[PDB]
């Protein structure tokens, strides 16, 4: 990504918020992989240490060695919109030049957290 | 002549102010390729490293082939854009007839352009103006899916880099939808039936990004080498024309006096 | 040993800050790659030569010129552009005149400058960050 | 003629080159090469160089040859610094071509057996000729600048290529 | 010795040298660098540096420390930008062996005890040659290189060494 984060030493719980609806791989998890949405992404070290990303897209692939891989173009911490509140309206309305463009840039904000 | 002696010297001493000042500057890019490097190889060989384990390569049947060639436009870098011409071609006579090619820069459009001109319809020039973004392969990498499907043995060429000594000449392959799904050892995935058709576009559009870093990286690390030694070159070219300049100023000083001598001791 | 005594502490650093600057100067042009510990000395540099600038027929005393060259080496002339620094020192001179004629009045009859007078000038540094 | 100090502009040689119906200027530099003889390709004039004497046939090849050899040395500074890499796809092919002739150019000559222990070696004027023609096209472009060096013809050079290819 | 324009062909210096058995050149760098006196040691030659002269003794240490000398100066591209850490474990030793090589040559004089008040140290010929053995074959190459900074012979170095430690 445009950032790199994490390792593939250990073995650490983690959630994915996927098409097929959110879910959750920890240790030897089934090669099960699909797209994931644009929504919050949890992530947690060993003796509940709370930590936090996020996605705007990509796979998580799976093999059987007990690792989780995901990729993205965003992932940073949570805390890290006027300006929004215009161009989710702008995106509301559009003309009969494609509108597919408008759609999409709201699924990203529908996390808003 | 003597007019332009010292002319020629300014020009080839402030050359070598241009070359000793691109060795070090290349230096700091190195650092920069390199994380620019690791943002494209430890973030595409997860959905690919891993996926050639599943080995979906080389289908048995004969069909058109596709060679993607990878450079950026900025030269003064070695021999980049002249071996991957060769090794493009080495491998044509002896992929035979059959391929084509999608040009990615200004200075690869000329390279392969008037070698094979019906081997390419679409290519886009002013790639390499600084690191590459994810941005702009996506507006190529479309482009791609745009014209035609056509081809199942996408294979992209680029250069691969160890040590900054020299490029590397080889041909990497990507896997398409037929080949991918049809995979001896893929039954241990379980994806849920939904789109197989994207790990392609994802994994390709991943395989420029990561051809555009590494090749990247091997455009600095032979620069240095067509700028280090247009520093060692041009020294010895400062040394020749700077004994040259005190032999021709010890020529002017003695055939004006010669000729103010003979000119005062004829009375 | 000719030099005199408030110019040796203000301007033995700006003889060897343009030394290791001649060759930064002419090649930080052509690309945005330099580094900051690279550039930096260009940022003062350039102004450094800027304030080196003199209109004809105008010689400034010794006890007008102290006061610059401190704050060159210091770096407090960075922000303004190679535009109004010439116009900085145009009104920089004029007000410590009508601030400290008393500091202007003894430098140009003793030429020393004790530890006293260095921390004076500091009080004079940030009244004209607001102009 | 001698030269003196290689100056072609001194008071000596340079009033001599009017009492000269054809020039041969030899080359140092030339010889420091190792081209024999150093017969300077750019300096060498003659008045039998005209379609009047020779005809069209010869004096196309000779123009050409001397075009050729003139793009190269042109270019000696871009070479010589930023290195032959960095040369369009043309003037990279035409320098290719004028190091085959520059030295297709150098001839054993007959008392040279003792200086190179090479046979002597003389090419007659046609033979010449229709050399050239086979090095400026697309023929005999495969062979390197080592199968041009020291030869009478290409008649000798696919002989050196013969045990070249093995 | 002056040299008119850099002209080492002019007449005047030329003369000159063919009467002279050595040089000592003193650079302006070398005195940037703290060593005193600034005796540029890679510029500086002489004829009697032969073992015909002074022996196979004199001239072998002689031979490594000017070598050492240019490979830090050919090492000195990576020490300023790139650091210390991207070099061989020989040539970190090697530039490290030059930072202990480049030191020691700085040697206080007896007429500076009025301008510098350091006192003054001659060192010998023959203490000379047997100080830099002890210095370049690995002997206490671990001390800083203000052991090394203007000091005279190898029996007080290793006496300042013992003031330096505490």
């Amino acid at each position: 990504l445009t950032q790199s984060i994490y390792n593939q030493k250990e073995v650490t719980q983690v959630n994915i918020p996927s098409t097929a609806g959110e879910l959750g791989i920890l240790a030897n998890h089934v090669p099960t992989i699909q797209q994931l949405k644009p929504g919050v992404v949890e992530v947690i070290e060993t003796n509940g240490e709370t930590k936090s990303y996020f996605i705007s897209g990509g796979f998580a692939t799976v093999q059987p060695d007990s690792e989780l891989s995901v990729n993205s173009i965003e992932a940073f911490q949570a805390e890290d919109k006027s300006l929004t509140a215009e161009a989710q309206k702008n995106a509301q309305s559009a003309d009969e030049a494609v509108a597919a463009e408008a759609e999409i840039e709201l699924e990203v904000l529908e996390a808003l957290a | 002549t003597l007019r332009e002696i010292e002319m020629r010297l300014k020009s080839i001493k402030n050359i070598e102010k241009i070359t000793n000042t691109m060795k070090i500057v290349a230096s700091t890019k190195l650092g920069k390729a390199q994380r620019a490097m690791a943002t494209s190889k430890v973030y595409n060989e997860a959905s690919e490293k891993v996926f050639e384990n599943s080995e979906t390569a080389v289908p048995e049947n004969i069909e058109k082939r596709l060679w993607v060639v990878v450079s950026s436009d900025k030269g003064l870098c070695g021999s980049i854009h002249s071996q991957l011409a060769r090794t493009v071609r080495r491998k044509l006579l002896d992929g035979e007839k059959l391929i084509d090619i999608v040009a990615v820069g200004e200075k690869i459009k000329a390279q392969l352009g008037r070698s094979n001109p019906e081997q390419m319809r679409l290519s886009f020039g002013g790639t390499g103006k600084e690191a590459p973004t994810f941005e702009e392969a996506a507006h190529i990498a479309d482009e791609i899916l745009a014209l035609d499907t056509q081809y199942d043995d996408i294979e992209i060429v680029y250069n691969k880099v160890l040590s900054g000594i020299s490029f590397e000449p080889i041909m990497k392959e990507s896997y398409s939808a037929k080949a991918i799904e049809d995979a001896p050892k893929f039954g241990q995935y379980e994806l849920e039936d939904d789109v197989v058709k994207n790990l392609a576009d994802f994994s390709l559009a991943n395989t420029i990004y990561a051809a555009m870093a590494e090749g990247h990286a091997a455009e600095i690390s032979a620069r240095r080498n067509a700028m280090d030694n247009a520093s060692k070159n041009a020294s010895d070219m400062i040394n020749k024309y700077s004994i040259l300049y005190n032999r021709t100023r010890q020529a002017v000083i003695t055939n004006e006096l010669v000729d103010i001598i003979t000119g005062a001791s004829s009375l | 040993a000719a030099q005199v005594k408030a110019m040796k502490q203000v301007a033995g650093s700006l003889k060897l800050f343009l030394a290791q600057y001649r060759e930064v100067a002419a090649f930080a042009q052509f690309g945005s790659d330099l580094d900051a510990s690279t550039k930096q000395t260009l940022t003062r540099g350039e102004r450094l030569t800027l304030l080196l600038k003199q209109k004809q027929a105008s010689p400034m005393s010794s006890e007008e010129m102290v006061p610059l060259i401190y704050a060159g080496v210091n770096g407090y002339i960075d922000n303004i552009p190679v535009k109004q620094v010439e116009k900085f020192e145009a009104e920089f001179v004029s007000y410590l005149h009508a601030n400290e004629s008393d500091l202007l009045k003894d430098i140009a009859a003793t030429g020393e400058l004790s530890k006293e007078n260095l921390e004076k000038l500091k009080s004079i540094t940030e009244n004209f960050v607001g102009s | 003629v001698y030269v003196p100090a290689d100056d072609l502009t001194d008071p000596a040689p340079a009033t001599t080159f009017a009492h000269l119906d054809a020039t041969t200027v030899l080359s140092r530099g030339i010889s420091e090469l190792g081209i024999y003889p150093a017969v300077d390709p750019l300096d060498s004039k003659s008045r039998l160089l005209d379609i009047d004497v020779v005809g069209q046939e010869h004096y196309d090849v000779a123009s050409n040859v001397q075009q050729t050899l003139q793009a190269y040395k042109s270019l000696q500074d871009i070479i010589a610094i930023l290195g032959m890499d960095e040369l369009s796809e043309q003037d990279k092919l035409t320098v290719e071509r004028a190091r085959k002739i520059q030295r297709f150019l150098s001839q054993p000559f007959t008392v040279a057996e003792v200086f190179t222990g090479i046979e002597g070696r003389l090419v007659s004027l046609k033979d010449t000729v229709r050399s050239f023609k086979e090095i400026l096209d697309g023929k005999h472009d495969a062979l390197p600048e080592a199968a041009f060096y020291m030869v009478g013809g290409i008649e000798e050079v696919v002989a050196k290529a013969e045990k070249l290819a093995a």
